[PDB]
């Protein structure tokens, strides 16, 4: 991830700049204080030690102005390198000329500690060079102080300091990486979410009209939004409805590849609906070879009949132009009607906006009764036609109608890390303070051993609690641990942290309660160890800032303010100076780390917020995709443009309520309740499909008040341990369960009987997808219209079956009775059989 | 109530006409106004199956007067739809409103008219 890990430090510049500038200010200020110390108060015998202070002041101001340059954006690393080399040399030089019996070890060790920290935190250099420079500095200082137990103690101090530093460095690195990664994820997600929104909106407008979609995408109906995870229907007056059917549609589908048909129909209907949007009339849907539209449905218009007749003429023009274009002699039956219609949406599966009345059937019939190439207008169309065209009356030769031919980063893990750190460094500091004794093996104070025991016990219990919580040990039981964990909120963390951060100061004061005022090495040792302890009080970054700062300062320095009176004073003034500087460091450093923790938290929350917002949108869009098309053609179009297929044999059933025709009482305003009841009925019908065994059945769509389904095509997978014909039988019991459900609802319906005509067939068919930027899956073939016509020549509560389907089912166990002989268009005479037996009295 | 097989069982006994079962269920703390999923009522079921004695049992069991289905019809409307005068009388003596209408938007006079029953029409036309 070289590009990644390069852009990472590409984005991290101004923070590094700010840290550098603070470091420079601090080092200059400390050097100025030591110049003042060496000048006014004491060391009046020489000017040797103030000139280096002045020159370091000027080099600091030089770097201060230097950072602005353009030869810095890829060179600041080595700039910090040269500055740290300068500091190295100056510090060792300030050490070199000592051990006269001229400066005590307290100031030397101080200036060592600040050099080491400004190295580890701010300079922002790689790890291995940093650590080798640290160990080199440590050894050089400790061996240049010689110009053995005390020295060994100082070395151990160096090791503890290095531990603190390397830990803090790693923590800063990890916290730096993680926030950039999280903000990167949050940046990535928004664009994809905006894309998903557009896809959802497009598909919604595809499946259902413009007006209701624009009214509802402001979630005017919360039920609609919860359903599309409900809506309303209306009744309207004086609307124009147009139908058109292909003449000789079976002829063009004799022995083709079933592919050119899909594309040519795509182009045809693209032209037609193109002209639709360019003529301000609204399409509804299609049935195979039939294309039909309405005018002024969502919003009535005053001159919708003119739009309808102009659509008829334009369709005539387009079909004649295509006939001249590709040379296929076809004509296009047209029917047109005007009247009143109630419009709405039925069902929750494959639901499509539609319209209903007797006038729609009347228009379809009057299309079937008209002549090809000329539109068959009605007297209802002629009430307000303004007769601006050719007036010609064309009637059936075998109602006042006319014919018109045109015109890591886990918060609880860091607790493990820093508790581990505190316990190990504290234990080693106690080791050295115990190691102070060389002549007397036992400590006269017992309080040192008591405090040692208390500390070791407290640290080990905290350690085992942390390791149980993180590793999920559950070594004894879970519920004991659970009531041993939940207590820690805002206050328990404050208080346990306060104790765990304070306690090293008490550890160092373990030994000072005894005598240290006689010998001179003891007091200097206590100063060294106490600064070593007080610097450690910064790690626990999970806590707050002001608490740890005030605690560290007070419980680390104030006791020395107390022990100052127990009288060596000049060493006192220098040591208060060094502790002033030390607290000055720790305040800024701990602030700098708390702010970074805060910002990391402020980022990760919104990362997961947007991540959860995307998922619901994705599932919603996928469900809408599944609403329209089968999954198979969905994944097929993911690498394609269109879909087209054929099946040499498939079963199909058609079914529609027959006694619904008298149930159109319109005394109620709109008659909406009956269609509501129909809606729950069809919703139950869809809920029937939800069974897991119903993967072999494809409900094609709802057609007005009818219901069409097929089978045996979704089964693309064939096994030799299977019979590939069971789809027909299972679909036959699917019809049976439909029969049972309608009977049960008729039982549960209050005083009205519902009966249906149902017809079954099977044969070779073809499948395709039509709309582009719109969507519609559909089926064509030779047996679909035959099945529809035979179902039309059916009997209520009777499963009428095609003769060949009768032959293939008679041996399957089901028994029927021959009904009669029915003559059908396209194929001629055909026999009919009935599934119900002895249903009536006779 | 919870797992209310009592409601469905009392409804099925109500339109079944099995009196002893209804009495036993009543001894079993049967919910008097327990209904189906669709909102039909035991009084309406009794009107459907014409078990008048069940109508009296339910009305003395603590039944309501303006029970409405998903179609919202009050039992007065249902009985005017049937054509049974006695059921209409024993329900209107409870004081069912005649100036109101269900969500179909029609008074019981209209439903008495279209169902061809005159008796209900003169019964209601005398009311205030």
């Amino acid at each position: 991830s070289v590009n990644l890990e390069e852009a990472c430090m590409e984005r991290c510049f101004p923070q590094t700049q700010r840290r550098f500038r603070y470091a420079l200010f601090y080092i200059g200020f400390a050097c100025l204080l030591w110049s003042i110390y060496f000048g006014v108060h004491m060391k009046s015998k020489l000017i040797v030690m103030v000139a280096p202070a002045l020159c370091f002041l000027v080099v600091c101001v030089g770097f201060f102005l230097f950072t602005f340059t353009k030869l810095y954006a890829r060179h600041y690393v080595w700039t910090s390198l040269v500055l740290t080399l300068l500091v190295f040399a100056l510090t060792l030089a300030a050490q070199f000329q000592v051990l006269t019996p001229c400066l005590s070890q307290v100031g030397s060790f101080s200036m060592c500690i600040e050099v080491l920290f400004l190295l580890y935190t701010v300079m922002h250099l790689p790890l291995y060079l940093s650590l080798i420079l640290g160990v080199a500095y440590s050894v050089l200082f400790e061996t240049f102080g010689y110009h053995h137990w005390e020295l060994l103690s100082r070395a151990l101090l160096h090791l503890c300091i290095h531990a603190i530093g390397i830990h803090l460095f790693i923590m800063s690195q990890v916290r730096s990486r993680s926030t950039f990664l999280k903000v990167g994820q949050s940046i990535m997600h928004g664009k994809d979410l905006e894309v998903e929104k557009a896809l959802k909106e497009r598909m919604i407008h595809s499946v259902m009209p413009r007006i209701i979609a624009d009214d509802l995408m402001k979630q005017g109906d919360e039920e609609s939004e919860n359903s599309v995870k409900p809506f309303k229907m209306q009744q309207i007056e004086e609307v124009s409805i147009l139908f058109a059917d292909i003449v000789g549609f079976t002829k063009m589908s004799a022995n083709k590849s079933a592919h050119a048909l899909v594309g040519l129909l795509n182009d045809l209907f693209g032209r037609f609906d193109r002209l639709c949007e360019e003529t301000k009339c609204e399409k509804i849907s299609t049935l195979g070879d039939c294309y039909y539209c309405v005018a002024g449905c969502p919003e009535p218009r005053a001159d919708h009949a003119y739009c309808c007749i102009e659509m008829g003429l334009g369709m005539i023009r387009a079909i004649e132009q295509f006939c001249q274009e590709k040379k296929e002699m076809v004509n296009m039956r047209v029917g047109v009607h005007t009247g009143t219609v109630l419009c709405g949406i039925l069902g929750m599966r494959r639901f499509k906006f539609d319209v209903w009345s007797n006038d729609v059937n009347l228009a379809n019939l009057m299309e079937q009764l008209g002549v090809a190439g000329k539109v068959h207008i009605s007297e209802a169309t002629a009430k307000y036609l303004d007769d601006r065209y050719e007036m010609e009356d064309g009637k059936v030769t075998e109602l006042k109608t006319y014919l018109i031919a045109g015109q890591f980063a886990s918060a609880t893990f860091s607790s493990l890390l820093d508790v581990l750190l505190s316990t190990t460094v504290f234990l080693i500091l106690s080791i050295t303070c115990f190691l102070r004794y060389g002549a007397a093996s036992t400590p006269p104070p017992p309080a040192a051993l008591a405090v040692f025991g208390a500390a070791l016990l407290l640290e080990i219990l905290s350690l085992v609690v942390s390791v149980r919580m993180v590793f999920f040990l559950e070594d004894v039981m879970t519920c004991t641990k659970r009531l041993l964990e939940w207590i820690a909120g805002w206050l328990p963390r404050h208080f346990i942290g306060a104790i765990l951060v304070s306690l090293p100061a008490l550890a160092v004061y373990s030994h000072v309660t005894s005598e240290f005022e006689t010998n001179i090495h003891s007091t200097m040792f206590t100063g060294s160890a106490v600064l070593t302890a007080v610097v450690q009080y910064c790690n626990f970054c999970q806590l707050s800032s002001w608490m740890r700062s005030s605690l560290a300062t007070v419980v680390g320095a104030g006791p020395l303010l107390l022990l100052l009176y127990v009288s060596a004073s000049l060493i006192g003034q220098e040591v208060i100076l060094v502790f002033f500087l030390l607290l000055l460091l720790v305040w800024f450093l701990n602030r700098e780390f708390e702010v970074s923790y805060r910002l990391h938290y402020h980022g990760d929350v919104e990362a997961d917020l947007h991540r959860t917002k995307i998922q619901s949108m994705r599932d919603q869009a996928d469900w809408l995709l599944r609403n329209i098309i089968p999954y198979h053609v969905a994944e097929q179009l993911k690498v394609s443009q269109t879909y087209s297929k054929n099946h040499d044999s498939g079963g199909v059933i058609f079914a529609s309520i027959v006694n619904f025709s008298e149930f159109y009482e319109e005394n109620y305003e709109g008659g909406k309740e009956c269609y509501r009841v129909l809606n729950e009925l069809i919703g139950d019908f869809d809920e029937l499909l939800s069974k897991p065994d119903y993967s072999s059945i494809e409900k094609i769509k709802t057609i007005g008040a009818t219901y069409m389904a097929a089978s045996g095509l979704n089964a693309t997978q064939c096994r030799d341990g299977s019979h590939p014909q069971e789809h027909l039988q299972i679909l036959f019991e699917f019809a049976k369960e439909m029969m049972r459900v309608v009977d049960d609802f008729n039982n549960n319906m209050l005083w009205f009987n519902f009966k249906l005509r149902v017809g079954f067939n099977h044969g070779p068919l073809t499948a395709g997808v039509i709309g582009t930027t719109k969507l519609l899956y559909d089926i064509w073939g030779d047996t679909v219209n035959i099945a529809s016509r035979m179902d039309t020549t059916g009997v209520e509560c009777r499963i009428q079956v095609s003769e060949e389907s009768y032959r293939v089912l008679s041996k399957m166990g089901y028994e029927f009775d021959y009904r009669g002989t029915v003559n059908v268009k396209g194929k001629g005479q055909m026999k009919t059989y009935l599934y119900p037996k002895c249903t009536d009295s006779g | 109530h919870h797992g209310s097989d009592l409601g469905k069982k009392l409804l099925e006994a109500a339109r079944a006409g099995q009196d002893d079962e209804v009495r036993i269920l009543m001894a079993n703390g049967a919910d008097v106004n327990a209904t189906d999923d669709y909102g039909h009522t035991p009084l309406h079921l009794a009107a459907w199956f014409g078990h008048l004695e069940i109508v009296e049992v339910l009305l003395k069991a603590g039944a309501d007067v303006n029970a409405a289905d998903w179609l919202g019809d009050t039992p007065l409307h249902l009985a005017a739809r049937i054509g049974h005068l006695e059921i209409v009388e024993v329900l209107l003596k409870h004081g069912a409103d005649v100036n109101a209408q269900d969500k179909f938007g029609k008074t019981p006079f209209d439903l008495a008219i279209d169902n061809g029953n005159e008796d209900i029409a003169e019964v209601l036309q005398k009311a205030a």
